């Protein structure tokens, strides 16, 4: 990200408390017991720095200022005149919009456009939409439930509230189409390298035993394609091993080869790796059309429905930490067994680097090795 | 470097606004073969490209219509024939607002 | 070898005339002014060889006789006791159907089929769909105006039920079918690209005279590593270059396999035409005038038309029935296309009929004249 | 009322049976009857000889006191009135 959040005042939220965060540029792991609005706080926030500030019509507050780090100072008032609500979003730059609460309602029962077009034009011409977060939701169960889905946001902002920004977060019915999708796309990716080396090759050859060796080698070396009759090329290949520069070009066109085809794999390797540090005595794998499931040390080949919540929260949270600025986790504790939860921030802070990465936890126990960075709310009742 | 799938729909986008600009195609009888005459000269013939387009993001592989599929062996006439179902089922989308850039236009 | 049709006897066909004739093994050129029932024993040949004897319910005739070259005899007669008419189809080899008119005429007005399925067991155990034949119409301008499916029932709504199965193609279909053909060739060599490629780096990988490289690079022409292997050519290893100049030569054999049939037509088409030739340019097929100007195949008369849709469905071909191949030309082109469609489709009996002479220019022993013996 | 063909034998049939030089006359000398200036387009479409050297004199027994204009291929068409041929050759440039 750029512009990291400072520093957030929130005055009278909800008509009960004010509240006044202060956050680092690094890990922000707010710890506070439920009711504590952090939730709240959480939508607050990305209704903030994605540019969706409309929905802070459907909000009850008095004044909120929201300071990054290059020192952009937002303060958004409800202040309402003749029985009409009018929110004043005015920036440090000099420019501020004002407008109806009404108005953004009747906009919002339409969608069931010139505000929304007046809101983008603010948020572009002011460059508010920099740095986008994401918002990983406390309800994720809810979004396996109606198994990105587009219409979650909706369900979501019918259940709680109009206030709830966009949903964007994968289910466990989801990414297994995902996964599906991804390495037979990958596959393809690797035939598209073999008749690109093909033709390059070909214009390459038309222009020592250690390279004989180096090839026979190299002819060893799942991870077949999708186009077999390539494979059988390469078998062609190995048996005529088996029976000068151009040979040169023949080990670099097998090295380029070997390499493409461990970088196809690598991003979805780095996400079996992911998830497979935490399980133990079971493999998530894409064995041989590509399937994606489970496997047992008996040789046992099982689906991805006996998961188990935990399980799940983990493979919701790992793909969604490496499809991925500024990151708000919403309770990532939730049907985790102890040390799975000692190990969570470390494991996707390894995996998520280079951004804000704000979590909200209740439990203790995800916040170990980063007692510094242990931010504890605090209501403070009007 | 590679050839998308983005870009073979934007060359058949811009196919199809070619050929309504030139043969005035007004609704959607003549516009069924338009969409195809467009598609059928900018659908990929070097075999890398088609592997490249197919292999990125955006357009699914398989056929929703399994009669649009044909009854051969050929591995690539099949996925050619998914990149010219799936270009004339997102092209149909834009076939109306199409239609009325090109009413409005004259 | 094949079945050749010898000796067709129509006895009191509509109850007005009896008709015999004998043709030769090719090329019955039947000659007749109108209302000698040349069409009357068109579509007899074509409702006896091609399987279709459920027409004759529709027909009117007393005795039918259709004599094959090989000396197969098949009489057909039209019976009717206690007020229901019978089919007979009786064949020389002993074997024999029969059926009742008005139970072929509910099963037609049904498709609008045990009766069929008895027809097609009947010819398929007996072999009679040995040699089909194809049936050119005297109304193709009809099947301009709507292969087509539909045009057999309309054809039959105004020319009669006996009328038989009508497959010939209008000018917007010979015009898709030569695009899909052109693009079936390109996708055929792009995949022989592919196959090239494969093979010859296999072939090279097993490897291991300056006039086999100027054979290659005097071979190059034009598809786009090839542009490069050109430009590089033209900037111990003579079995490598030997597979160079190989795969380059079979690259060309294979475009021009590929092209070979489009070629053929077209210049068939390009042989009758003079002031216009018909080309494929880049795929769009149209006309291409001495000007370099560009027109659509809508341009052309009733005349070229009628070239048009009688040397594609020549091309794209037993036994042929032509029903006046007359129509619409001018007498240059009456006297040469029996030449033409001769040396463009040999092997097959071709039957015409024409009411002017000048399309048997050269075969005038073939000319049989047909006469209808009124009772 | 029924109109239809009346062979010799006393056999009554409909206007389905008639050949396409019948449907040409049939065509033909009905919109000649029904009639200014008569532009003919090929009018020897499934004619044979005998019937294309009478048909421009039985079409100007029907047509009198207007101008004819007819194009034909054959030129049996333009039999018994010779003098009136223009034969015509376009100028490409
Ligand atoms: N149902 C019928 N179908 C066909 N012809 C019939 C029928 N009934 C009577 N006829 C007569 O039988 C003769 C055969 O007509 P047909 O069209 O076969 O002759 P044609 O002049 O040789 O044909 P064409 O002009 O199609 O080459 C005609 O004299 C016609 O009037």
């Amino acid at each position: 990200a750029i512009r990291t959040i400072s520093k957030i005042e929130l005055s009278k939220i909800h008509n009960r408390y004010n509240l006044t965060v202060d956050f680092f540029n690094d890990l922000n792991v707010i710890h506070g017991k439920n009711g504590a609005g952090k939730s709240t706080l959480i939508h607050v926030i990305a209704n903030i720095v994605n540019g969706d500030f409309i929905r802070f019509a459907f909000l009850i507050f008095e004044e909120i200022k929201a300071t990054y780090s290059d020192g952009l100072k937002i303060v958004i008032r409800r202040d309402k005149i003749d029985e009409q609500s009018f929110i004043s979003v005015t920036l440090s730059n000099g420019k501020y919009i004002k407008f109806a609460v009404g108005e953004a309602m009747a906009t919002v029962r339409e969608i069931e456009s010139m505000l929304a077009m007046d809101i983008d034009k603010f948020v572009k011409e002011n460059e508010l939409q920099k740095v986008r977060a994401s918002y990983f939701p406390a309800f994720r169960t809810m979004l396996e439930a109606w198994s990105y889905n587009r219409k979650a946001s909706a369900f979501a902002r019918e259940l709680f509230g109009q206030f709830l920004p966009s949903i964007n977060y994968p289910s466990p019915m989801e990414i297994e189409d995902r996964l599906r999708e991804e390495i037979r796309r990958a596959q393809l990716g690797i035939a598209a390298y073999e008749s690109r080396t093909f033709s390059e090759s070909f214009v390459k050859v038309f222009s020592t035993g250690e390279l004989l060796k180096e090839i026979e080698g190299l002819a060893i070396a799942i991870k077949n394609g999708y186009y077999a009759e390539y494979s059988k090329v390469y078998e062609e290949i190995r048996s005529l091993i088996n029976r000068s520069g151009a040979l040169v070009v023949y080990r670099d066109a097998l090295r380029d080869r070997q390499d493409y085809q461990e970088k196809a794999f690598s991003e979805i390797d780095n996400y079996m790796s992911s998830v497979n540090s935490f399980l133990e005595d079971k493999e998530m794998a894409y064995d041989f059309y590509p399937k994606v499931g489970l496997k047992f040390p008996d040789g046992s080949w099982s689906p991805i429905r006996v998961l188990s919540s935990g399980e799940r929260q983990l493979l919701t949270m790992l793909y969604a930490a490496s499809k991925m600025a500024i990151v708000l986790i919403d309770e990532p504790e939730i049907s985790l067994h102890i040390d799975w939860q000692e190990d969570l921030l470390k494991r996707m802070l390894s995996q998520l680097s280079g951004r804000q990465i704000i979590v909200c936890t209740h439990s203790p126990s995800i916040a170990t090795g980063y007692e510094d960075f242990m931010i504890n709310i605090s209501p403070e009742f009007i | 470097s590679n050839m998308t799938y983005n870009n073979v729909f934007d060359h058949a986008y811009e196919m199809l606004k070619e050929n309504i600009r030139y043969d005035d195609i007004r609704d959607t009888d003549d516009l069924h073969d338009a969409i195809h005459m467009a598609a059928d000269n900018a659908v990929p013939h070097y075999y890398a490209d088609i592997f490249s387009v197919m292999a990125s993001e955006g357009i699914d592989l398989e056929f929703e219509d399994s009669g649009l599929m044909p009854d051969t062996k050929d591995v690539i006439r099949i996925l050619q024939a998914r990149i010219y179902e799936q270009l004339t089922i997102d092209l149909w989308e834009d076939a109306e607002d199409l239609l009325n850039e090109y009413l409005e236009e004259v």
